[PDB]
């Protein structure tokens, strides 16, 4: 919930929000009216939210197959150039080889 | 372009549930006897019921049926 | 089963409810089926007033709310015809409600035993008693309404549009409780799964009147609702249901495709839409302009059709040639109604000679230019110009064939400020002359503009 | 069908401009006029009205006058259109017409213009049918036309309508929908009264072009946000009015209708403001949200523990112990102890269910429960609770119908026998 409030950035992220963001809000509301009064009441309305989205997401995972970078995350995509060496290979006494 | 006051999206919501429904039970609902501002003898509404009956079960029951069997 | 109708209406009365409960004992159904009929005729012939009635409005009721246990639903129905008729003022109903006889409403609502005669009647009493006073509406009456209206549609309930309807009827007196037990995003939900036309425009209406009153905006969140509508464009793999049967997947697509594309096409008519959807922070319109320019093969092929549809534009058909396609959405192209037995010449006259006016105003276009500058002020002609480029034939032909006609549109319906520069075409001229890039780019680039100036 | 198709065949003869229509088509259209068909009487009136946008047209109408009252108020605003030239507001001044139709006007069919144009809009693009492109025209309005000839400017000032409308505009309610309706109205009376070059001089005075501007983009009802865009529009249909709008920023076209390719060195109402978003500014407002037993589950299982009577019960909520005191009911009884931890344990249970994380088994565990002790499930202090809950829970359709039979068959000997009591 912490991450989520501070606004999507792409559009993989956007899309989500779209699609679950009130749903998973007002899970949260009801778990803090919980956390407000101890009565189960509360938290059986946020646990099945909760659950009901797990459902909804579980269907899908098997079908995820590619990723676009330029759908994924943008700004990868636009380096053409950096100043990085490879990741994971550099030694003291060779010349770096940049990406 | 102009659907703000409540009469016209009252009309629209019931004409387009009443004529484009496929089965007429919504549209038996969807009567407009109901007044608003002759409610003569059932406002010509007049029926009763019509028949046969007695009592079958439940959906659950052969539920509870079988398993009180089975578990006795 | 006892027709008087001249006597004292209160001993009358008395002992038609007394022999009614029977002590709920000693007396056949179809006998008290009988009774009810009887009640139901004195009701109507006989002005209700407790002075000449000769009894309390509470005795009556709970007399009444008995017929509700026994077996007998017809006795249910009989009770629902006589309550309907009990309820004639705010004070009637607000005292019939503070007796718990919601609770047995609801019971009422809820059996779905092949009993279709009685929930009729229990959903034209809801009506009756929104129209007198909804301001005074219970809340388990609405939870079994909701909860019919939520997942009825699985289980093949054949009263789910009857209860939406009831519910955006209610909506619109007391938006507190619907917003409380939750419903607009039922409501929402159930705009995608209806393929019907008239039904989906009038549900999304609804709540698009609900985004103009300030006591009515409140009701609402900001970027959760109404944006939800255009899911299943924005995402690549929207799945809409949880428990959907394996047999049949990419119907359900289309389906689903088919209502977002009405639903949208909906929501941009309304001032309502319109405002709300371009707001200057990250709006969904901005969302959908970003999604066109991903390759992803249907997609490219599903804004497209929104977007003639929202401008009135002729499709063209499917076709890998330019030409052909041009030809298929010429305005001279012949029509049906032009042979001889049909509309031999006036219809036809009707579209091909000009109209006569030379001043009058022509608000239709006013409206299509205030849509075409929302649209340019996002950047549409670069989406435009991306897909025409990077994309297979079948949809570049289809891209051009849409640039040329705004194009055509600006120069006839756009005030020149914002009509002098549009034209000049920056990006595709400027990638149609680089040297550097892949030739492909270049010549199909080149070709576009050769269609453009023709289409011209 | 011959009436039909002869009649409707005269389009062609006037879309196409034949040598002298006016000398032949006009008499024969006023002869058809009179004919059985109401259908063909309307289109003829439509057919008519297309012709007489054209000067000289109006003029050979004017030679002869016929009585148009007998038709509906498409005829109407057909015969209001008279009012463009003095040489024939003289004709019809002479029975006194003019103050006979504009009080009426003012006071009843201001407020049917606006509705009968949204229902024009309406039939055009949003698919309604009041029980490919059209093409939408502004009917004609009395007002507009009379301060076409420079002297209805007197016939109107003469009852200061001005005033009216203008302090209307400077402090509307915008509140409920007859505010929202005769705003509008008066709205789309500015905007046909600014029409000519005269009646921008008897408008500019008040200069409440501001008002509108102001309106446009900073006011709250978006359908009144629309009307402000057409009728700004409407404003600038005359180069003086353009000239007035390019002060404040909004530009529009310059150019009429009669060539299709006109080159910039009487036109169409037309107003756009200068960035799109500038009137798309919204005002947000915040959401309206800003207002024991089962730890025992551990170790104390059903068989062992099996060997106020509810928790959430009071004297209210019980559908006996509410009419206790409006029916003087008997006060309910005391029954065999054993069954309150049953209750406790059920309801319990059922709150669980709310979950619905597996419906099944909490469902197998009630029906136990169920055919164990059949008859316990006759008290109505759970009865009123389990039925509070259902108004006050979130439940999937199978489990609330199942909820709601398993208490189908029940007797209540109580409440009845005591009503049938207490009743006479």
């Amino acid at each position: 919930h912490a991450m989520m409030e501070r606004g999507p950035q792409t559009l993989k992220e956007t899309s989500f929000n779209q699609a679950y963001g009130r749903d998973l809000m007002e899970a949260q509301e009801w778990c803090r009216k919980y956390m407000k009064s101890g009565n189960v009441k509360d938290l059986t309305q946020a646990w099945d939210l909760y659950y009901h989205v797990f459902r909804r997401i579980s269907k899908q995972l098997p079908q995820l197959t590619s990723l676009e970078l330029q759908y994924v995350s943008p700004k990868l995509l636009m380096c053409r150039d950096l100043e990085l060496a490879v990741p994971g290979t550099y030694d003291p006494n060779q010349p770096i080889i940049r990406i | 372009a102009f659907l703000d006051n409540p009469t016209i999206i009252l009309a629209h919501i019931r004409q387009s549930h009443v004529t484009s429904d496929d089965t007429g039970m919504c549209e038996m609902v969807l009567i407009d006897h109901d007044v608003d501002l002759y409610v003569y003898a059932q406002s010509v509404d007049i029926t009763s019921s019509w028949d046969f009956g007695i009592r079958r079960r439940s959906n659950t029951a052969q539920r509870l049926e079988r398993l009180r069997k089975e578990r006795q | 089963n006892v027709p008087l109708d001249l006597t004292r209406e209160p001993s009358d009365n008395l002992r038609e409810i007394l022999q009614n409960v029977a002590r709920l004992q000693g007396v056949s159904n179809m006998r008290k089926l009988g009774h009810l009929n009887n009640f139901t005729k004195l009701l109507c012939d006989i002005g209700h007033s407790e002075e000449k009635l000769g009894f309390h409005y509470e005795d009556i009721i709970i007399c009444l709310r008995l017929a509700l246990l026994n077996e007998a639903k017809e006795v249910r129905a009989a009770g629902l015809r006589a309550l309907r008729y009990l309820i004639q003022d705010s004070s009637i109903l607000q005292k019939v409600l503070k007796l718990k006889v919601d609770y047995l409403i609801a019971r009422c609502i809820d059996i779905q035993q092949s009993n279709e005669v009685e929930r009729t009647q229990a959903l034209r009493l809801v009506r009756k008693m929104i129209t007198v006073n909804a301001s005074l509406f219970p809340s388990s009456v609405t939870n079994s309404l909701i909860a019919v209206g939520n997942d009825g549609l699985q289980e093949r309930d054949r009263m789910v549009r009857a209860c939406i309807a009831i519910i955006c009827e209610l909506a619109l007196q007391n938006p507190e409780v619907v917003a409380l037990r939750g419903g607009l995003n039922t409501i929402l939900k159930n705009v995608i799964d209806c393929q019907l036309s008239r039904i989906n425009e009038a549900l999304i209406t609804t709540i698009l009147h609900l985004l103009n009153h300030p006591k009515t905006r409140q009701y609402v969140r900001a970027d959760v609702e109404l944006e939800r509508i255009l899911a299943p464009y924005t995402d690549f793999h929207y799945r809409h249901s949880p428990d959907t049967a394996e047999g049949q997947l990419k119907e359900d697509r289309e389906a689903r495709f088919l209502a977002s594309k009405m639903g949208i096409i909906a929501t941009f008519r309304s001032w309502a839409g319109i405002i709300n959807l371009c707001k200057p922070g990250n709006s969904g319109i901005q969302s959908l302009i970003g999604v066109l320019c991903i390759p992803n093969m249907e997609i490219r092929r599903g804004l497209l059709e929104v977007l003639y549809d929202i401008f009135r534009l002729p499709l063209p058909v499917v076709t890998e040639e330019f030409i052909e396609a041009l030809l298929s959405v010429d305005p001279g192209r012949f029509q049906d109604s032009w042979r001889l037995s049909d509309g031999f010449v006036a219809a036809e006259a009707k579209t091909i000679l000009p109209h006569r006016a030379r001043s009058r105003p022509d608000l239709m276009d006013n409206y299509l230019a205030l849509i075409l500058s929302a649209f340019i002020r996002n950047g549409l002609l670069e989406g435009l110009v991306e897909v025409i480029t990077n994309s297979d034939d079948h949809i570049s032909v289809r891209a051009t064939i849409l640039l040329g006609e705004l194009l055509h549109m600006a120069n006839t319906i756009l005030p020149h400020s914002h009509s002098h520069h549009l034209h000049c075409l920056p990006t595709l001229m400027n990638m149609a002359a680089s040297f550097d890039i892949p030739k492909e780019k270049r010549l199909r680039a080149s070709a576009a503009l050769n269609c453009l100036k023709r289409f011209h | 069908a011959c009436r039909l198709y002869a009649t409707k065949h005269l389009r062609v003869l006037l879309r196409a401009n034949v040598e002298f229509f006016n000398n032949w088509g006009i008499e024969l259209l006023v002869t058809q006029l009179h004919d059985k068909n109401k259908t063909i009487s309307s289109e003829a009136l439509d057919i008519l009205d297309e012709a007489c946008e054209d000067k000289a047209n109006l003029h050979a109408l004017i030679q002869m006058k016929p009585a148009l009252s007998h038709l509906g108020d498409k005829g109407l605003l057909l015969l209001l259109r008279f009012l463009s030239i003095p040489k024939g507001f003289s004709y019809l001044n002479e029975r006194g017409y003019v103050a006979k139709q504009l009080e009426k006007w003012h006071r009843e069919y201001n407020s049917k213009y606006v509705d009968l144009i949204e229902e024009q809009l309406n039939e055009a693009l949003t698919t309604y049918r009041k029980p490919q492109r059209p093409h939408v025209y502004l009917p004609i309005h009395l007002y507009g036309q009379l301060v076409h000839h420079k002297t209805g400017c007197h016939l109107l000032e003469v009852q200061n309508i001005i005033t009216e409308l203008c302090r209307n505009v400077r402090t509307p309610d915008l509140d409920k929908w007859e505010e929202i309706k005769k705003l509008k109205a008066s709205l789309w009376a500015l905007g046909n009264i600014g029409s000519s070059n005269w009646g921008l001089n008897l408008l500019q005075e008040e200069n409440v072009i501001p008002d509108i501007l102001k309106l446009a983009k900073q006011c709250e009802v978006l359908s009144i946000r629309g009307t402000c865009v057409y009728v700004l529009g409407l404003i600038a249909k005359t180069k003086q009015g353009c000239d007035i709008l390019k002060c404040h920023n909004w530009d529009a076209v310059r150019h009429s209708r009669k060539h299709l390719w006109p080159v910039v060195p009487d036109y169409i109402g037309l107003a756009l403001p200068v960035d799109i978003n500038d009137i798309f500014q919204v005002k947000d407002i915040p959401y309206f949200q800003t207002k024991s037993f089962h730890l025992l589950r551990q170790q104390m299982s059903l068989t062992e523990i099996m060997n106020t009577g509810l928790q959430e019960h009071t004297d209210d909520n019980c559908l006996y112990c509410v009419c206790i005191e409006i029916l003087g009911f008997q006060p309910s009884n005391q029954l065999s102890m054993c069954r309150i931890l049953l209750r406790k344990e059920v309801l319990r249970l059922v709150i669980n269910l709310s979950s619905s994380v597996s419906t099944k088994c909490h469902e197998t565990g009630l029906l136990t429960i169920k055919e164990k002790y059949p008859q316990t499930f006759d008290d109505i202090c759970l009865y009123s609770e389990v039925s509070h809950l259902l108004s006050h829970c979130t439940f999937r359709l199978p489990c609330r119908r199942f909820i709601q039979e398993l208490f189908q068959d029940v007797q209540f000997l109580q409440m009845h026998e005591e009503a049938e009591a207490v009743l006479a």
